[PDB]
């Protein structure tokens, strides 16, 4: 198992969000910090089974010009396409 | 194997398909590929990940009616996946990225 935790109220920007995911998910140094890079990481790099706990999501949505939702959506698409992802919105 | 930018692009334009050394993520997984272990060469000797749908999520590649995109890994030999990809459309536009999808430059 492998667990990433996002403290959404500590997210500073969409860039900072990608940098948090990169640490929390042990992504490669070259991680492109964009939505296609994130998709590639979740479907051909990241360790499974994967648990994502995203705390205070609404704060992170406001701290990132709404970019937080498109980042969440990548996880939901990977899961919906069969990736073994458990998503916690707390 | 055919796995360089010009190699795969030449081959894509000539045959309208990827070279034989490519398998999709789902086909590799069914061979036992555990991406976090970096074990592709152990379960699929000589193969590279390629052929999967590319959704162009940041919208940097040009859109057109009825155009869809696909991707393949470039310069992969063994171990963990690298940052290089070739991107080719259903009407045979071909782009490349070497910075994990941050930027794309057209090649064909």
């Amino acid at each position: 198992m492998k667990k990433a935790v996002i403290n959404g109220e500590q997210i500073r920007s969409i860039s900072d969000l990608h940098q948090t995911l990169k640490k929390e998910l042990a992504l490669p140094e070259y991680y492109g910090e964009n939505l296609d890079a994130l998709w590639d990481a979740l479907t051909g790099w990241v360790e499974y089974p994967l648990v994502l706990e995203w705390r205070q999501f609404e704060q992170s949505k406001q701290l990132t010009e709404n970019g937080a939702e498109s980042v969440l959506q990548v996880f939901r698409e990977a899961k919906a396409e069969g990736a073994d992802i458990t998503i916690i919105l707390s | 194997v055919i796995n360089t930018f010009d190699g795969v692009a030449d081959y894509l334009q000539t045959y309208h398909k990827l070279p034989d050394n490519y398998i999709t993520k789902s086909e590799a997984q069914a061979l036992g590929w555990v991406a976090s272990k970096g074990n592709l060469c152990d379960v699929a000797p000589g193969k590279s990940i390629g052929g999967d749908i590319f959704s162009n999520r940041e919208g940097k590649l040009p859109g057109k009616s009825g155009r869809t995109w696909r991707e393949a890994d470039i310069n992969y030999t063994c171990g963990f996946r690298n940052s290089d990809r070739i991107l080719y459309s259903s009407d045979w536009l071909i782009y490349k990225t070497t910075d994990h999808y941050q930027t794309f430059t057209k090649i064909r």
